[PDB]
């Protein structure tokens, strides 16, 4: 793949918006199959 | 209006203000003897301050007497 | 050197710009410049002029619109020639600048520093040190 | 008629250029040039049959029979006279433009 | 609604009327460019018959409307 | 009028003079620098205030300094 | 032929070398970043085409790529559209029941417990109630189909991939040259006839074909699926004269001259479809074929390569009387060479065109289904008078640019500029006063009255059963209006709209429209929206005339559109800049917008809309509160803010809990903006100072050094952050309470 | 033909010669106003402004004021004009102490003694032009309404 090419996908807007859509989409997916956990359980 | 827009806009509006005495008739025979300035940067945020502060005593005690009185409760 | 009177104008047709009842009462100040050509310029005080081929003189109220002038004259037509009068109602005149014949940003002997401090910014004098003194706070 | 087609008095439209203002030919022939073409009849209710210029003459009449008393919001007054009169205007400011300013 | 009528030889005269009348002013009134033999070209003609079809189309029309036909 | 000063860690870069408005600034002779003049301040009663003299200073901490003090006509930028 | 096209080919090289260096285009972002100031700097000069090129035909050749770009975006977002009022809507339901379903094109997905957005829109659905009008606009187009839907969808897919290329070829494959764009003669040529012309007639022909027979077959009550597929119309000319008899006879009546022969399809009814609410559908095919015949007509005005038509100039140059000086010269120079007087003029006036659109549109119901459908009513009024109020004030700021950066004063000698520019003291304070007087007599009627109804003197207010202030021009109007069909619009069977008065429709028992009788409060109110243009004017007016210079700054132009000040000296030049102008202009835009929309939700709640019960009387939303209570600020706040917010604050737990969020969300937002205007930026870096100070302690400093935002940007993220929240705030509460109430 | 130039001859002077400004029309209005008039006394200035502004004051109070409504609307119209023009003499005497220094000339309304002249002028004036509008209104029922006895 072109180098000048992942160097703009390392610019910060980039890594930003991605890590942050990774990071909130495994909230969702945790949300998802283990919802409403007020509490560690234990 | 004080504390969002500050003295340059002002002080060349009052500019127009001062031509526009000069020039009209029966009105620029009575002449100021202090000139018209904008105010000044610090005077301008004490006036909004002072402006933002009465507006906030004003308000909040008509509401806290007023509700208390008409609920008694 | 001093303001001869009769110098004409640059061209202009008016503006409600120009100077008011404190220039006829307080000051006015004049400026003088030889231009090489009859051409357009922009006045500080609002539109456009014609400055006539030979020598000019305008009046304005204040000494910033003056150098304005002076500083879109050199720069634009490389006018150097430009001098800068006070005029009081008395009839006075005062020359200003260049106040030595020489521009400002080029030294000349016979100057003297006037303002000059002997230390750094940072060496003044506390102002509780001066309080109730009138030592000035420049050391 | 602050000045008419003539050298009268020394009258200046500014401080110092005379200029005539032609007021009995500007008003007389904007006056006339409207109008006759606004007595064009047409049987719509606002003119009755008449033209403009006629319907307005009458109105004017009508109301001045009731002479204390306004035209009413509906009355054909208002309608009739605005027209007439943004016509004039316009034919008045065009009169004065060719005729002042083409002077033929 | 304003009554029209079916196409008769009426219609095509003043058709033709305004046609021809626009094809004169044209030699007289268009400034960038033998009364009609000097410098007609195409464009010329294409449009004074164009302002002929718009002119003679409202004259239609507008006789139609009052009555004269 | 205001107060303008030149402390002596100017470097005559000529700048200030040069930024100035209103013709308040000018070189003299000095043998502090290498450039061998110094910034002056002989007619502050021209001084309108605009601190582009300070804008254009590029030693770490201004070598002039402007002190805003009483205003009158010419330092409160008047033409009426 | 001196109009030719001339292309440069293959001026720039499509490579991604650019990309990975961020600030490439400008000389000083493009050495990199020392303090966090330079990603700002980024990001607020990147479209500046003209600050990084010196040539105008780089400059011209980005415009037309990047407006390529927005056509691919636009073109995106209509196929979105259709693609989820096919796929996730209640469309196909909603055809049978237009005024029981309610629009809705968007679905949630359940996560956090947000599935309680999907209320019960109807029609065995759930989903977010939309409000654009979209389903009205398909129905009116005689879509009657998912399926159809797909299409459009897929039309505009491919619409977006032409335009993207077209926008990538003309930028680095083939690149027009300057005098290519400088032929504003055969622009205008194009775009009347061209663009406008064959867009109305082409769009007129679907009217005719389609729009016209579909929706006469829905409105006789012909289910959706039993209505025949639009091409069918086309073919079988016997179908399409059995609805339209006229069609009996083809086009000979066009060519003939016998136009009165289409009165059955080409009507001018005026006034309202009595099934759907809407205006005829052959009126409105008729207002385009006209529409359509004179755009053509007036694409054929200017000269291009045969001598026939005008030039601009000449016509420009000519137009010179006695007051003016040497007239209109130059500015046909300006208008070829200056991009932002270009965007200045069209940005203006496309405003202006939404403003209008925004009251034509409530008054005159274009679309079937559209006047009894409140939601969409009040949003697209909303919206439009927002986009208009915008765009106006892009037109000052982009006036302003001109005037620092592409005037010049020896190509401008004594013409229309140079003498605005000669007596702008003048103008300024006649404005000036005018705004003075304007507010002492609007708002200080209101003053007067909040006063007297204070104190027990309700007979010396300014109202109806009191001081009357009566609009009687706009009443006289009103009725001029109803009586002018038969009478100055003799062949009309109707008026134009029956806000100026007349019957009441009424769809589904709800009212369409029906007279919007004028009093006191709205002599008031309309002295208020002339206060308020005029001061938002004489804002962005004194921008322009003075961004140049002034008396306070004499060479203001050195200084640039976007200085934040020239010092504290001369007393304090803050804000000095046309930018800030701007700046100040866009709260009252906001001030102005605010108010307007307020005016058209309480009047048409108060008395227009609502319910038609036995005996032809109607019962409007709020009762007709407006004539007795729009007279005071106390009515104001207490019948139309206090009483309305009711749905948004007690909308937790409905569908509606959207609506409630954003309603404090965006006043959270409006509070946290006053933090950037009310500040300065000094306070913030040395705060800033104490923070890097902790992370070298650490030793985690970054190396791009952080940096208070500039004076210009807190400014501008204050203004932004206001705009977001006082909108917002807007937008929930207006939602939330059409929704629930109508 | 132009119609707009510099003020007096001066390019540089901060006004226009335009129609409204300059021309013989307005020249003669300003000219012949009494502010302006040759021959005139300042305080025959002062008596002819004052009876002009007094006349007109009375109509406002009457016809307006909180006491509109009653059968003494012309007295509190009369009292309250009065008092405006009391407030209004005491402005001017103000302005003339402040503005003006002692000098023995006494022709012309911007010196000491001509201003006081002036609101000697103004005052007799306002009220005698408030005390004729009052004598007027009292006995003509044309202008007790707004001409409104006719309908
Ligand atoms: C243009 C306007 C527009 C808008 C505002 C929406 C809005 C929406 N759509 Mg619709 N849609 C549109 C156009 C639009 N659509 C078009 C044109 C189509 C046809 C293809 C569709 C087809 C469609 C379907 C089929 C569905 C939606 C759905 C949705 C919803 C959820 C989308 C989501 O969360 O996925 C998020 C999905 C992701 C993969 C997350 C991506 C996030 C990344 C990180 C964004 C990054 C952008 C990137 C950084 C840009 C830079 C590029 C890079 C090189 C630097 C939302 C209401 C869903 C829905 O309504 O379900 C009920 C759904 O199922 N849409
Ligand atoms: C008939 C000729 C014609 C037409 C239709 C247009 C149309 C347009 N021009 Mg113009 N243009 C023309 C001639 C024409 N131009 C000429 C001769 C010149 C040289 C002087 C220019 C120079 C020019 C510039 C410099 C710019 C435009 C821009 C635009 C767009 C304006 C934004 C808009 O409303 O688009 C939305 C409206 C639409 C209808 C979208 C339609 C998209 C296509 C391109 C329209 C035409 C399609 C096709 C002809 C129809 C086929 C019908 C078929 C199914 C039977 C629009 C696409 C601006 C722009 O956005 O550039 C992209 C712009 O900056 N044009
Ligand atoms: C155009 C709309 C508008 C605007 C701009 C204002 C403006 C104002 N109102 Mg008014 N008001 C309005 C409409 C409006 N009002 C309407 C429609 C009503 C209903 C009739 C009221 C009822 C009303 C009352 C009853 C009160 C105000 C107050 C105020 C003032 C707030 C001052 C301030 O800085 O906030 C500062 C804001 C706060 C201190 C708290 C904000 C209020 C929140 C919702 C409650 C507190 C939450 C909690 C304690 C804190 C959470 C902490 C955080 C960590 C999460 C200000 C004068 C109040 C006032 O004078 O303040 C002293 C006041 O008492 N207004
Ligand atoms: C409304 C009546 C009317 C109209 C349309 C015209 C029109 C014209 N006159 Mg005439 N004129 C009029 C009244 C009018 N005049 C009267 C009353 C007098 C006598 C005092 C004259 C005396 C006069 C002279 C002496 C000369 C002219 C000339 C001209 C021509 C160009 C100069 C000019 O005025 O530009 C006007 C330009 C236009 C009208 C075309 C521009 C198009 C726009 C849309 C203008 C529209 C303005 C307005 C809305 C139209 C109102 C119509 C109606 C409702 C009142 C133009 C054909 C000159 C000329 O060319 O000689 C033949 C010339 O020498 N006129
Ligand atoms: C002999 C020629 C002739 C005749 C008799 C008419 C007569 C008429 N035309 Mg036509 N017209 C003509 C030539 C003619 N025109 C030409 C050359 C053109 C240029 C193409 C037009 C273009 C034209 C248009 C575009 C329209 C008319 C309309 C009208 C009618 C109503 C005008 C009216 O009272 O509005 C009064 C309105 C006001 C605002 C005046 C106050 C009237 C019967 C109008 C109409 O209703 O026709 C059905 C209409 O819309 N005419
Ligand atoms: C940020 C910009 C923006 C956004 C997001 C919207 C969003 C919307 N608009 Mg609005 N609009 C805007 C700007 C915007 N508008 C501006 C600037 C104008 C003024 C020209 C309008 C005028 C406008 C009209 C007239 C209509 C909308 C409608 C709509 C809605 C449906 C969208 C659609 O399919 O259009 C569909 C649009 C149509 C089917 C008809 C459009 C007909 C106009 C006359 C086309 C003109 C195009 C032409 C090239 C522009 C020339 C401008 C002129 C000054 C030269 C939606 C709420 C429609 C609506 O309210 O539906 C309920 C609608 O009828 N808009
Ligand atoms: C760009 C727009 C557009 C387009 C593509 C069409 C296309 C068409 N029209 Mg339509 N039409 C339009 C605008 C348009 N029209 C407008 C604006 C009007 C109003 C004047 C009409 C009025 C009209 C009529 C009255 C008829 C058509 C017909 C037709 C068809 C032509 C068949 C033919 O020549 O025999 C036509 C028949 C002759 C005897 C000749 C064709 C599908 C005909 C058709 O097939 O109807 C479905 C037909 O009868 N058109
Ligand atoms: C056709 C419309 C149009 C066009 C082409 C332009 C084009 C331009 N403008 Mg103009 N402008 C417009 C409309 C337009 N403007 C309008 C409507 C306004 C009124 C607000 C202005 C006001 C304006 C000013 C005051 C200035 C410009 C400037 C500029 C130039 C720089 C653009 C740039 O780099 O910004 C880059 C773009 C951004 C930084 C985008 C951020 C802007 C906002 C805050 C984000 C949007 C918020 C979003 C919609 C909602 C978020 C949702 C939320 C809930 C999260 C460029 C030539 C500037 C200049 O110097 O020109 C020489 C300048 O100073 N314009
Ligand atoms: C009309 C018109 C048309 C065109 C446009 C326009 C020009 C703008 C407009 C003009 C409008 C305007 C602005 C018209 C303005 C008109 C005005 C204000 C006229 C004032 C008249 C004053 C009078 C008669 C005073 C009389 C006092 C007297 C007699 C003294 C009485 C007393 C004295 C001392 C002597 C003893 C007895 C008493 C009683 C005590
Ligand atoms: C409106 C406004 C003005 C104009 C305001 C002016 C000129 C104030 C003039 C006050 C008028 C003349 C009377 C109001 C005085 C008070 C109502 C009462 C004074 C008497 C008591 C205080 C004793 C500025 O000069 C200004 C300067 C810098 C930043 C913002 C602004 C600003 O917002
Ligand atoms: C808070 C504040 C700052 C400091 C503000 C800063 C440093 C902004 C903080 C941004 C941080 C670094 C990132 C957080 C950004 C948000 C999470 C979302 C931003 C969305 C856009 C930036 C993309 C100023 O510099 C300032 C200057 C002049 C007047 C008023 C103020 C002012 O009020
Ligand atoms: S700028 Fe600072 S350093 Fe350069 S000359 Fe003026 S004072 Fe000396």
């Amino acid at each position: 793949m072109d180098s000048n090419f992942l160097k703009y996908l390392s610019t910060a807007p980039v890594l930003f918006t991605v890590w942050l859509s990774f990071t909130a989409s495994f909230i969702i997916e945790a949300n998802r199959f283990f919802p409403d956990m007020l509490y560690f359980p234990m | 209006m004080f504390l969002i827009s500050w003295r340059g806009y002002w002080q060349e509006l009052i500019e127009t203000l001062v031509w526009a005495h000069e020039r009209t008739p029966l009105a620029n025979l009575v002449r100021w003897k202090d000139k018209p300035v904008a105010l000044s940067i610090v005077q301008a945020r004490l006036v909004g301050l002072i402006h933002f502060t009465a507006g906030y005593i004003f308000t909040y005690a008509a509401f806290v007497i007023a509700s208390t009185t008409g609920k008694f409760g | 050197e001093t303001l001869n009177l009769q110098i004409p104008s640059p061209t202009f047709e008016g503006s409600t710009g120009g100077w008011l009842r404190a220039a006829e009462v307080e000051e006015k100040y004049a400026i003088t410049w030889t231009s090489p050509k009859e051409q357009v310029f922009e006045m500080p005080t609002g539109g456009a002029a014609i400055m006539r081929q030979g020598e000019n003189l305008l009046y304005l109220a204040r000494k910033e619109q003056c150098l304005a002038l002076a500083t879109q004259v050199k720069n634009s037509f490389k006018i150097t020639d430009y001098k800068v009068y006070r005029i009081f109602p008395s009839g006075e005149v005062q020359y200003l600048h260049p106040k030595d014949g020489v521009f400002p940003e080029k030294v000349n002997a016979g100057r003297v520093g006037v303002g000059n401090v002997s230390h750094s910014i940072g060496k003044n004098l506390n102002p509780a040190q001066i309080k109730f003194t009138s030592k000035s706070f420049n050391g | 008629l602050s000045v008419v087609a003539q050298s009268k008095s020394d009258f200046e439209i500014s401080d110092g250029t005379p200029y005539t203002l032609n007021v009995p030919l500007v008003g007389a022939a904007s006056f006339i040039g409207w109008v006759v073409p606004t007595l064009l009849p047409s049987q719509i209710a606002l003119y009755g049959g008449k033209g403009l210029s006629t319907a307005f003459f009458a109105s004017i009449g009508t109301n001045l029979a009731k002479f204390p008393a306004p035209p009413g919001m509906t009355d054909p007054f208002w309608l009739l006279c605005f027209i007439w009169h943004s016509g004039l205007f316009a034919t008045m400011i065009l009169g004065s433009i060719g005729y002042n300013g083409y002077a033929g | 609604v304003p009554q029209t009528v079916a196409w008769s030889a009426k219609t095509g005269a003043v058709m033709v009327l305004s046609n021809i009348l626009c094809i004169v002013a044209g030699r007289y009134v268009i400034q960038v460019k033998s009364g009609s033999f000097a410098g007609f070209g195409l464009p010329e003609l294409l449009a004074s018959t164009s302002l002929g079809h718009i002119v003679g189309s409202g004259a239609i029309l507008g006789l139609s409307y009052v009555g004269v036909l | 009028s205001h107060s303008v000063k030149v402390y002596d860690t100017c470097i005559g870069c000529t700048q200030c003079v040069r930024a100035c408005p209103c013709d308040v600034l000018e070189m003299v002779s000095w043998d502090g620098c290498k450039a061998g003049q110094i910034a002056s301040a002989p007619r502050t009663e021209d001084c309108i205030g605009c601190k582009r003299c300070e804008t254009a200073c590029p030693t770490d901490f201004l070598s002039v300094r402007v002190y805003l003090g009483g205003e009158t006509t010419r330092s409160m930028g008047l033409a009426y | 032929k001196k109009v030719s096209i001339t292309v440069d080919r293959d001026p720039v090289a499509t490579s991604f070398e650019k990309w990975a260096q961020p600030g490439h285009f400008s000389r000083t972002l493009a050495k990199g970043p020392k303090t966090t100031t330079w990603i700002w700097n980024l990001h607020a000069d990147v479209h500046d085409f003209d600050s990084h090129t010196n040539s105008l035909e780089d400059i011209s050749r980005k415009i037309f790529s990047a407006h390529f770009g927005q056509l691919s975006i636009i073109f995106l977002w209509l196929s979105g559209m259709y693609f989820h009022g096919a796929r996730f809507s209640n469309y196909s339901a909603w055809l049978s029941n237009p005024t029981a379903v309610k629009p809705s094109a968007q679905v949630v997905w359940p996560i956090v417990g947000q599935e309680v957005l999907n209320g019960d829109v109807g029609g065995g659905f759930q989903g977010v109630q939309v409000t654009s009008g979209f389903f009205q606009i398909w129905r009116s187009s005689g879509i009657t189909s998912e399926v159809e839907l797909y299409w459009c969808a897929l039309a505009g897919l491919i619409m977006s991939g032409l335009m993207i290329f077209a926008g990538w070829f003309h930028y680095h494959k083939a690149a027009p040259k300057l005098e290519w764009f400088q032929n504003a003669e055969s622009m205008l040529n194009h775009h009347l006839s061209g663009l406008l012309g064959l867009g109305c007639l082409s769009w007129a022909g679907h009217q005719i074909h389609v729009s016209l027979p579909v929706n006469k077959l829905l409105d006789a009550g012909v289910a959706p699926q039993e209505i025949p597929l639009p091409h069918e119309f086309l073919v079988n000319r016997d179908l399409m004269a059995q609805l339209y008899p006229s069609f009996s006879k083809g086009l000979v009546p066009f060519f003939t001259l016998n136009w009165s022969e289409y009165s059955d399809f080409l009507t001018f009814k005026g006034g309202l479809n009595p099934v759907t609410g809407g205006l005829w559908l052959s009126d409105t095919a008729h207002h385009h074929l006209a529409l359509a015949v004179l755009f053509i007509v007036a694409g054929h005005m200017y000269r291009t390569n045969w001598g026939i038509g005008h030039s601009m100039k000449e016509i420009l140059e000519a137009h010179k009387g006695p007051f003016t000086g040497e007239g209109h010269k130059g500015l046909y120079e300006i208008l070829t060479t200056s991009w932002h007087a270009q965007l200045a003029i069209n940005l203006a006036m496309l405003g202006s065109v939404s403003i209008i659109v925004a009251h034509h549109m409530y008054a005159m119901p274009p679309y079937p289904y559209i006047a009894t459908d409140y939601p969409t009513q009040l949003s697209i009024f909303t919206h439009h008078m927002w986009i208009g109020g915008f765009c106006v004030c892009g037109g000052a700021a982009h006036a302003g640019i001109f005037m620092v950066r592409d005037y010049n004063p020896a190509q401008n000698y004594n013409n229309l500029l140079d003498r605005v520019i000669r007596h702008r003291d003048a103008i300024i304070s006649h404005l000036n006063w005018i705004c003075i007087f304007l507010g002492f007599h609007s708002f200080g009627l209101y003053i007067h009255n909040d006063t007297m109804r204070a104190l027990g003197r309700t007979q010396d207010m300014f109202s109806d059963t009191a001081i009357q202030l009566k609009p009687v021009f706009a009443q006289w109007v009103q009725s001029i209006h109803t009586l002018a069909p038969g009478n100055t619009t003799p062949n009309a069977l109707a008026t134009a709209s029956y806000a100026f008065g007349g019957d009441v429709v009424a769809v589904g028992n709800k009212v369409a429209m029906m007279p919007i009788s004028l009093g006191t409060a709205d002599f008031m109110v309309h002295h208020i929206h002339a206060f308020t243009i005029h001061v938002t004017v004489l804002i962005l007016l004194k921008g322009v005339l003075f961004s140049r210079n002034s008396r306070l700054i004499p060479d203001k132009a050195n200084l640039g559109f976007r200085f934040p000040c020239d010092g504290p000296g001369r007393g304090g030049t803050c804000q000095s800049s046309a930018w800030d102008s701007v700046f100040l202009g866009l709260f009252w835009m906001y001030n102005c917008i605010s108010v307007v929309i307020f005016h058209f939700s309480w009047k048409m709640q108060s008395d227009v809309w609502g319910t038609v019960q036995s005996d032809g009387t109607v019962t409007h939303i709020t009762g007709g509160n407006f004539a007795q209570s729009a007279i005071t600020i106390n009515g104001w706040l207490r019948d139309f803010l206090w009483a309305q917010a009711s749905q948004v604050i007690q909308s937790y737990g409905s569908a509606l809990s959207a609506y409630g969020l954003i309603f404090l969300g965006a006043h959270f937002i409006w509070a946290f903006s006053l933090m950037f205007l009310f500040s300065g930026r000094g306070y913030w870096q040395e705060l800033i100072e104490s923070i890097v100070w902790a992370h070298n302690k650490l030793n985690v400093a970054p190396a791009i050094q952080p940096r208070a935002l500039s004076i210009t940007q807190g400014r501008a993220v204050g203004l932004a952050h206001y705009l977001l929240g006082g909108i917002g705030t807007t937008w929930a509460f207006f939602l939330a309470r059409i929704i629930s109430v109508g | 033909s132009q119609f707009i130039k510099p003020y007096n001859d001066d390019p540089f002077v901060g006004n226009l010669a335009t129609p409204v400004s300059t021309s013989s029309f307005t020249k003669s209005l300003l000219s012949n106003l009494p502010a302006y008039r040759a021959g005139l006394s300042p305080l025959l200035r002062g008596v002819e402004i004052g009876l002009t502004h007094g006349y007109f004051l009375v109509g406002p109070f009457y016809k307006l004021g909180p006491l509109r409504n009653s059968d003494v609307a012309l007295l509190s119209g009369f009292f309250s004009a009065l008092g405006l023009i009391v407030i209004l003499v005491a402005c001017l005497t103000i302005y003339g102490v402040v503005s003006f220094e002692e000098t023995e000339a006494k022709d012309q309304l911007q010196t000491a003694k001509g201003w006081r002249q002036f609101t000697s002028g103004w005052l007799v004036g306002s009220v005698g032009g408030a005390s004729f509008a009052y004598i007027l209104i009292s006995n003509i029922p044309f202008l007790q309404t707004a001409g409104m006895s006719m309908l």
